[PDB]
């Protein structure tokens, strides 16, 4: 999901255009700025 | 793990003999198919060059693990950069057939020119090495048996020829090799042999 | 994860360790020999090939 | 607002706490990996309390001075010990550091974690709260917790060749003491290894 | 892997040398380069052989400050040769050259990396 | 299954391209590295 | 104090080399660090933006 | 009659053995007692092996002639380290000892374990039979094992001033080479302890 914008499958096999990742058995700024205290504090009048 | 020595059975030992642990394995770079598949330089001849597989160098990366087998069998490609027009002629052919045109002949077209040709041979199989030779005069039996020990002619994949060859490179598909041979290491002269790494 | 197979040393800077073999005790064996042979593993695996005209 | 904390048995306790602040992850992630061959091991009489001294701050510092410490450091109980027997190591830390004068003063530090910090830039003082921090004001605290894991651009380390992580405290307000404040202020820290892990022993010592 | 040098022998002082690294090739290996760092070494009858000068990768130069100033060092890699010019002659020049690569540490240079040198003598003495 | 990774069919039949092989009515390594005696032999103890 | 030898992605070597350009994909990235701007010498550092 | 010993990562492999010796128990007992208030832990990384010289087995040794080594001795690794760290332990022990020349020798040897043994008498030499023992006997084999627990007046130990066991090994008849025997014969031994156990930690070393 970069910068590619074609509607037609690659002409090569995932195999060779990329690596390929393994698995063992940023990211958590996204979470931290969800968490962000927006209402007010104290007791509100008017 | 103790076993008999003589007996020349496979044995293995892991590293669960002294509580280690035994890990995923991925050996995709040596199966034969892949690595043999890829272009090697060879150096050609003016007028006529006989398409031989063992004219590669043997201390290159398809040459000598092609030499570590004692037969095999595969199609090739070339790759030829020329002049003129190249021609093309299968397996056992007279030496005048390289002169017509209704034989296989490309068209020079810039820069290079790659085909695909078969196995033509009448053996089931080939080999890179053949005991057939069954083995003052001084010189003379010198010069007798160095060229009595090549190869039988038949082990060929075809001719070409043209006005000049400068380039010629070799490719194989589908290999198959049978009954393994030694292949040996550049021996160190110190106590270590070493490429100098990417560094500056 | 993976180690290099290439920098014939000659030179100091060990990377991978060493190997050592000893002699306990022995009886009576003076003059004998013990081959020594080597060979993969289980899990031994190669990648990433190379032409250095070796 | 009260806050006792334990690490194997030892103990501290502080009653001016604004909590803990978990940087960069809150859990540990895999610790068995291919490249120990499953030889690893934990170590639990690791994991406890060590202090050191900082430095003194006196009133006449201004804002932009700052203090590095590097760690792991020299140690000299069971953990340093741990770098003389083994190889390879990974651990996490919980950091703690203190500054006792009494609330009459005015002023404000800033402590954090950086990895693999180098000799920052003079401009880049004024982006130091991208990392893991926390603020002591002596008007409401006097101190501050840290919590960070493992990282790297390997599974194990070898800490005789690289320092991962960095405790730097810098100063963003100068000290003041009003003629009721104490006359400086001494720093004082504490610190904890956390999730210890060997593999690769060492032949003896000669 | 074994450095020779070249330009030596029995010279009078006053004269005009410039030292030649006729190196066996530095069949040194991998990729990881950028680590080049030559150097010089001279050595003393019986003392402990002492560094002079140490070249780094692109273009940095130090001496020991009883020469500084006096020598003047450079390396030409498109052809993978260094040399070592030698003018302001004293008499303690009279030294043993080593040509040969440095390590670069923390406190400071390293020797070799490397197996040893054969070396050049410049005495001279009036 | 060489070195091959496109993902469209070939353009000429597989009668050009190849020579084809025939029936009449290594891989010897694989079946024996897969023999091989991994336990120990004695009797073990701790 | 350079960076270690084995970050790197390869070599490449011709008879001469006039341009060399590269790309990234599949980026992905931890930690970060700081960024900073010109600093003006004046009240505001400004481009001459598009206009005659 | 091959049988094979692992203790931690480290092994041990013998073709010429008759069994082991479990002398005086088979298991262990309590560990966790009223005297240490709960304040015991295991140590795993201090059970393995380590290697050691005996003395030299000649022709002109008469019987009755011994020797005495006092467990635990001075030893380097993380074992030797424990004894430095900590003020109460207390384990139980692994011996295997060794003596090799070919099967035309005569004599016979007796290893055995001694709870406090303090100077025996010449006449009770020849009473040595009661405590854990094995014999070794080159026409037949050429190795030996014992296991022992741990005993005590007291169920933690201060190993600076109590030295509770004793591996002592005695000739019983003197050894011939027939001249196609090995001319003498070394003695080695190999040790690893086992269900180790501490409690009490000390300062830093200065």
């Amino acid at each position: 999901s970069g910068n590619t914008g074609s509607i037609i499958n690659n002409y090569y096999m995932q195999q060779y255009q990329n690596s390929m990742d393994t698995q063992l058995g940023n990211d958590w700024f996204s979470k931290l700025a969800s968490s962000a205290f927006s209402g007010l504090f104290g007791a509100l009048l008017a | 793990t103790t076993s008999t020595g003589e007996s020349a059975d496979p044995v293995t030992a892991t590293v669960e003999n002294y509580g280690g642990e035994t890990q995923v394995q991925r050996r995709h770079h040596t199966d034969v198919s892949f690595i043999l598949d890829r272009f090697v330089k060879v150096t050609p001849k003016d007028s006529i060059n006989v398409l031989d597989l063992m004219q590669t160098p043997s201390h290159t990366l398809v040459g000598a693990l092609l030499r570590t087998a004692t037969y095999y069998f595969a199609d090739l490609e070339v790759a030829v950069k020329h002049k003129g027009d190249l021609t093309w002629v299968p397996n056992g052919a007279p030496v005048a057939a390289l002169d017509n045109t209704t034989n296989p002949t490309a068209y020079h077209k810039a820069p290079l020119t790659r085909l695909a040709l078969p196995y033509t041979a009448p053996h089931r199989v080939l080999a890179t090495v053949y005991n057939g030779k069954c083995k003052v005069r001084g010189d003379l039996q010198v010069l007798a048996q160095k060229a009595a020990r090549p190869l039988p002619t038949s082990f060929n994949y075809g001719a070409i020829k043209a006005t000049r060859v400068t380039e010629l490179l070799y490719r194989m598909k589908r290999a198959e090799t049978y009954c393994p041979r030694p292949l040996l290491a550049v021996h160190p002269s110190a106590a270590r042999h070493k490429q100098k790494i990417v560094a500056p | 994860d993976y180690a290099y197979t290439a920098s014939d040393a000659a030179e100091t800077t060990n990377v991978q360790g060493w190997v050592c073999l000893f002699q306990i005790t022995h009886g009576k064996a003076e003059g004998d020999a013990l081959v020594v042979l080597a060979s993969a593993g289980k899990d031994f695996e190669l990648r990433l090939p190379v032409d250095a005209r070796q | 607002r009260i806050l006792t904390t334990r690490n194997g048995h030892t103990t501290s306790t502080t009653q001016s706490s604004v909590g803990i602040t978990h940087g960069y992850a809150t859990a540990e992630d895999f610790v068995n990996g291919p490249n120990t061959s499953g030889l690893e091991t934990r170590v639990v009489q690791a994991e406890r309390f060590f202090k050191t001294h900082l430095f003194d701050w006196v009133t006449s510092d201004p804002f932009g001075r700052y203090y590095l410490l590097e760690l792991p450091t020299d140690h000299k109980g069971v953990y340093g010990s741990l770098t003389d027997s083994y190889a390879y190591m990974r651990n996490g830390w919980d950091v703690e550091v203190t500054a006792v004068g009494n609330q009459f003063n005015g002023g404000c530090l800033l402590v954090a974690m950086v990895p693999e910090l180098c000799s920052i830039e003079q401009r880049e003082l004024f982006q130091l709260t991208l990392f893991p921090h926390q603020f002591i004001n002596p008007r409401t605290n006097m101190t501050a917790h840290i919590k960070v894991p493992f990282v790297g651009v390997n599974r194990y380390d070898q800490y005789k060749v690289h320092k991962p992580w960095t405790l730097v405290v810098m100063v963003v307000a100068p000290l003041t003491v009003n003629t009721e404040g104490a006359p400086q202020i001494k720093v004082y820290a504490n610190i904890a290894p956390t999730n210890v892990h060997v593999a690769g022993e060492f032949p003896s010592k000669e | 892997v074994q450095l020779q040098e070249s330009g030596g022998g029995l010279v009078q002082p006053g004269g005009s040398l410039r030292l030649s690294c006729v190196a066996s090739g530095t069949v040194f290996s991998i990729n990881d380069i950028s680590i080049n760092h030559l150097g010089w070494y001279r050595q003393a009858p019986g003392k402990e052989r002492e560094l002079v000068a140490a070249i780094t990768a692109d273009g940095t130069s130090a001496y020991e400050d009883s020469v500084k100033g006096r020598f003047i060092i450079s390396r030409d890699d498109a052809k993978k040769m260094v040399y070592l010019q030698m003018n302001s002659l004293k008499p303690e020049d009279t030294a043993v050259y080593y040509c040969n690569g440095l390590r670069a540490s923390n406190a400071g240079w390293e020797p070799r990396f490397g197996t040893w040198g054969q070396g050049t003598q410049v005495t001279v003495s009036s």
